[PDB]
RNA sequence: GGAACAAUUGGAGGGCAAGUCUGGUGCCAGCAGCCGCGGUAAUUCCAGCUCCAAUAGCGUAUAUU
């Protein structure tokens, strides 16, 4: 039928298949607060330089 | 042939009956008489 | 000098008949520098010297390689005989037979081996 | 030191062609050593002797006058660009191009 | 069974028509009536598309089925006269 | 299901299996492989071990 | 921080320097705490030795 | 078993056979001639069934040639190896003369006939070859590496 | 010159979705899965996944020994 009146198939961009880059993911260091590293005990004060 | 598996295979499907026999012909078109017993060996086991 | 001179009764005969059989199988490097090298790179299964040499200090400097390497040679008297054992047209004076991991000539020379092992 | 880190290194210096016993301590450093030199095989002095201009004062000089110190780039600019996959200026591209 | 190494038998209902996992031998088994006996057994099928094969009171060809549900023993093996097996892997089509 | 070239034809399947059979061989063991090169004595080409034994205790 | 006890008291408190507050430090504050990076007041004559060699 | 595995899979790959039937036929025929070198041993010296049949038996042996004919003794008879009679076989015998460059090349000119033994083509890889028939391994006058035509490679290049 | 002049039979394993099903003190787990949004002249996919055995013969049932 397509081919008699001249139709193409019906084919869509967004669902024909693809090969996707997987970036490697890497998060943020850990981000804890000004009070937080205020209040807590000696033994696990954080050391900054 | 085609006609001739489609039909085997409409045997198969709605039945297969009693019985049903084979017909090799057409054996004096054949030069070779070894190719033709090689062409009965083949055909029939492709039959069974 | 060449006290491990080989005797007569068929060892001199053995010996050609092995030559001609490393002749045919390839396993057998011939004349003075090649036996050198051979032994030299300790491949070597024995070797043959001749003895009606002129002057013999050729096949008596290889006994040298052949008393550090400790590889069994043997002294055989006619060097045109060798050149034909070997099939040559070239009278030969030295010559090294060399040892494969699968053979049966390697069991004849490991029954030449023992012959000259006794004879020296 | 640098000597010392090339030889507990050896391994990579040759770039696949040959894979030494992996003899590593962690303290790469022997107590006891001494930095010598090759004289002469009088055997072989054809080849196997380094020219004057190749006679070089250190270890890493020589294999810095070897070759495939392009090859050596190419695999450093390698794990470079796979170590530089994702981790920041990827991110950086990515706001970008949301914020506009 | 008997002294014999197959048996032939009538397919009465694939109980476990009504399953939820696939590869289930719930799903698997079926109902059987050993004919020369009369008996009513359950055996299992290998695999669940050959279960889409089998259907009811064909002759099936039986066995012995030896290494969730142990205790069935028998095994389906031939049915209406064919190869289970070759129908899986589609060599032959099934005489109805 | 799919079959490769060496299963199909089974004699050049057992050449392959004893080659990596072979060098899975130099990986447990030394195999005598020639003697040193014509070249002349390179060293050990491949590192050498003092704290590595491997005499076997009678 | 929250089963802290109010009182403790190790010695790297006589040597270190500490947190303090957003008074304490100011507009620098964060709660960590500094570690000296290596370096140090050069007294006279190290100074001298060296300027010398520059 | 292991041992049993690893065993014939050296075998085939030393000499590169078909398969372990193969194999199993050179072990079987092992079987019978120790067999029979055992139950000689049965016999006792100076017994004439045993002095016969051993000549007579070491006879056809070395005139097959894999015994050494150094050693003519029950004893190595019955230590025999399986190794010296594939190292008999046919295609191992064209790789150690050199014909091929590979056992498996040497196999291929015995299935596509370009070597003789003596006078006559033999398609046979297996075949055995006697200590005095060891000799006359040479390539086919019809073979290309013999002489004759050029071949059919070389006929359709140089069409 | 392999997409062929078209090797087979068993066994074990690994990889998977805008899919399905079931269980629960959230993301976990389980079984499973040709079924997926589109699309059949479209797709070109693990591109022919891996390994063990036998190999032009082998598997399974039962009886067994």
């Amino acid at each position: 039928i397509r081919r008699a009146e001249n139709i193409p198939t019906p084919q869509n961009p967004n669902s024909t298949y693809r090969k996707i880059e997987r970036p490697e993911r890497h998060f943020n260091p850990l981000r804890v607060p000004k009070n937080l590293a205020a209040e807590l005990p000696f033994k696990s004060q954080i050391v900054q330089t | 042939e085609m006609e001739t598996m489609e039909f085997l295979n409409i045997l198969a499907n709605t039945g297969m009956p009693g019985n049903v026999f084979g017909i090799l012909t057409h054996l004096d078109l054949f030069k070779k008489p070894s190719a033709l017993k090689d062409a009965k060996k083949r055909l029939k086991h492709r039959l069974w | 000098a060449a006290w491990p001179k080989a005797e007569d009764p068929a060892l001199v005969q053995e010996l050609l008949d092995c030559v001609q059989q490393a002749s045919h199988y390839r396993q057998l490097k011939k004349g003075a520098n090649e036996t050198t090298k051979s032994v030299n790179r300790g491949t070597s299964e024995l070797v043959i010297l001749a003895a009606d040499t002129q002057p013999l200090s050729i096949v008596l400097h290889i006994p040298l390689i052949c008393e550090e390497k400790n590889v069994p040679y043997v002294y055989v008297p006619s060097k045109v005989a060798l050149g034909r054992a070997c099939g040559v047209s070239r009278a030969v004076i030295a010559v090294s037979l060399t040892s494969n991991e699968a053979s049966d000539l390697n069991s004849k020379i490991r029954a030449l081996r023992d012959k000259v092992e006794r004879l020296a | 030191k640098r000597d010392l880190q090339l030889l507990r290194m050896r391994d990579v210096v040759a770039m696949g062609k040959q894979f030494f016993k992996k003899d590593n301590r962690k303290d790469f450093v022997p107590e006891y050593c001494q930095v010598g030199t090759i004289i002469a095989g009088a055997t072989d002095g054809v080849s196997g002797r380094l020219t004057r201009k190749e006679r070089k004062r250190t270890i890493v000089e020589e294999v810095l006058s070897s070759d495939s110190v392009s090859k050596y780039k190419r695999k450093y600019h390698e794990i470079q660009e796979h170590k530089k996959s994702g981790r920041k200026g990827y991110y950086k591209k990515l706001m970008a191009a949301r914020k506009r | 069974f008997g002294g014999s190494s197959h048996a032939k038998g009538i397919v009465l209902e694939k109980v476990g028509v009504e399953a939820k996992q696939p590869n289930s031998a719930i799903r698997k088994c079926v109902r059987v009536q050993l004919i020369k006996n009369g008996k009513k057994v359950t055996a299992f099928v290998p695999n669940d598309g050959c279960l889409n094969f089998v259907d009811e009171n064909d002759e099936v060809l039986l066995a012995g089925f030896g290494r969730d549900i142990p205790g069935v023993r028998f095994k389906v093996v031939k049915v209406s006269g064919v190869g289970l097996l070759a129908l899986w892997k589609e060599k032959k089509e099934k005489p109805r | 299901p799919n079959r490769k070239k060496e299963q199909r034809n089974p004699r050049v399947k057992k050449r392959k299996k004893y080659e990596e059979k072979q060098k899975k061989l130099r990986s447990v063991k030394a195999v005598y492989k020639g003697g040193e090169g014509p070249g002349g004595y390179q060293g050990e080409l491949s590192g050498i071990k003092t704290n590595l034994v491997k005499s076997v205790k009678l | 921080a929250a089963e802290r006890n109010e009182d403790e008291f190790y010695f790297g408190m006589m040597s270190r320097k500490g947190p303090g507050s957003a008074l304490t430090r100011g507009k620098g504050f964060t709660g960590t705490v500094d570690g000296d990076r290596g370096n140090k007041a050069l007294s006279v004559e190290t100074v001298r030795l060296l300027k010398t060699q520059d | 078993e292991a041992a049993r595995l690893d065993s014939e899979l050296k075998l085939v790959g030393e000499y590169g056979l078909r398969n372990k039937r193969e194999v199993w036929r050179v072990l079987l025929t092992l079987s019978k001639i120790r067999r029979a070198a055992r139950i000689l041993l049965t016999l006792d010296e100076k017994d004439p069934k045993r002095l016969f049949e051993g000549n007579a038996l070491i006879r056809r042996l070395v005139r097959i040639g894999v015994l050494d004919e150094s050693r003519m003794k029950l004893d190595y008879v019955l230590a025999l190896k399986a190794e010296d009679f594939l190292e008999r076989r046919l295609q191992t015998l064209v790789y150690k003369l050199g014909l091929a460059k590979s056992i498996h090349h040497a196999r291929v000119l015995i299935r596509q006939r370009h070597i003789r033994v003596g006078k006559q083509i033999v398609n046979v890889p297996s075949f055995m070859v006697r200590l005095d028939s060891q000799k006359h391994i040479d390539f086919a006058l019809t073979s290309p590496f013999g002489g004759g035509r050029p071949g059919r490679v070389r006929r359709k290049k140089a069409k």
